[PDB]
């Protein structure tokens, strides 16, 4: 049981649509942004993620195409996000 | 490993009971009878001996030295 | 004289004879405890000294040394770690000697003299 | 949390380092005087003959 970390001044949540190779991912950020997500530090081979996983990602203000994924939520803190509702609720992601 | 959070209290506060200091406290205990005899406004405690003054709060007198064992209704 | 006063205050400091204050002084005088009393007349509204007079009237002898702050200074209330005074302000309105402790001849002649008045 | 800000932001460590002001100094002689100072400090004022010269020995 760990506390779930919220976004702040630039970081935003997203959902993995399809995971590419070479540490690359396609992620739908909940501003209608079908962005490219880069697997990043503390995240290379320490925590594993897959298709349709809730994700948190930091933007790059000098390039909006690509963005760097920072933290992943374990399908239960995702539920907590879902009840508090900072992310759009028009999407169903269940097991 | 332990994952501890900051404690949150559903109690406003409990404050240290500050002793009620009284300036010129001693003279209120006595009374000068016009340059000579003097009397005491409070009552003397028998168990302790002469000098120790009773405490009057309401319909009883209470001691300070043997405080626990003496509380006699007025 | 000044010497016997400091001598008696030392002899009552080492053996816990000073009723350093006025409530303890009043209690000691009311009991059969206070053998000597030194109080200052430079007290505002003067009622404390009048009450003390009454305490001694009922353990009789009293002394009329001035300089309350200095009285506390040479009364031993100070920690006096250094050679000089190491505290800003400290003084006693009334000092009461209960235990006579060690006895010196000059002090006993002085107390007999002050008893004679 | 995991990261205190936007991770990919440029000039981050530079921005948040504590600005510590230069310490004022006596003038360091320059030119021939500096070479004389170095010569005195190394070959006539031998300090730590043990081991190596150990110029700039860390204090520990
Ligand atoms: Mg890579
Ligand atoms: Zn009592």
């Amino acid at each position: 049981k760990r506390e779930l970390i919220y976004k702040e001044e630039g970081q935003e949540y997203a959902q993995i649509t399809k995971m590419l190779g070479n540490g690359r991912v396609e992620a739908s950020c909940f501003d209608g942004n079908k962005r490219m997500a880069h697997i990043r530090g503390k995240l290379r081979k320490k925590v594993w993620m897959g298709q349709g996983d809730i994700i948190l990602v930091s933007l790059r203000d000098f390039q909006d195409d690509q963005c760097d994924v920072v933290h992943k939520y374990n399908l239960d803190e995702a539920r907590t996000l879902k009840n508090q509702g900072e992310l759009p609720e028009n999407a169903k992601i269940n097991e | 490993g332990k994952k501890r959070k900051k404690k949150v209290y559903t109690t406003p506060k409990k404050i240290r009971h500050k002793h009620k200091k009284v300036k010129l406290a001693v003279l209120n205990y006595y009374k000068v009878d016009d340059e000579g005899k003097v009397a005491k406004l409070r009552k003397e405690c028998p168990n302790c001996g002469p000098g120790i003054f009773l405490a009057n709060h309401g319909d009883r007198f209470y001691c300070g030295k043997c405080h626990s064992t003496f509380a006699t209704q007025k | 004289i000044e010497d016997a006063l400091k001598v008696v205050l030392r002899t009552s400091l080492v053996h816990d004879g000073l009723a350093r204050g006025l409530r303890e002084s009043a209690k000691a005088l009311t009991r059969g405890e206070g053998q000597l009393a030194v109080l200052v007349e430079s007290v505002t509204e003067e009622a404390i000294s009048k009450l003390v007079q009454g305490l001694a009237t009922e353990n009789v002898p009293l002394i009329k040394v001035a300089d309350a702050k200095q009285l506390g200074e040479w009364a031993g209330l100070g920690k006096i770690d250094r050679d000089g005074n190491a505290r800003k302000v400290v003084g006693a309105s009334v000092v009461v000697v209960k235990n006579w402790g060690a006895d010196t001849q000059e002090r006993e002649i002085l107390l007999e003299h002050f008893s004679q008045q | 949390g995991k990261v205190h800000g936007s991770l990919a932001r440029a000039g981050k460590v530079k921005s948040q380092t504590p600005k510590v002001e230069k310490q004022e100094k006596p003038k360091q002689p320059k030119g021939r005087a500096y070479k004389r100072l170095l010569y005195t400090r190394r070959f006539v004022n031998v300090t730590l003959t043990n081991g190596k010269r150990k110029m700039n020995p860390s204090p520990s």
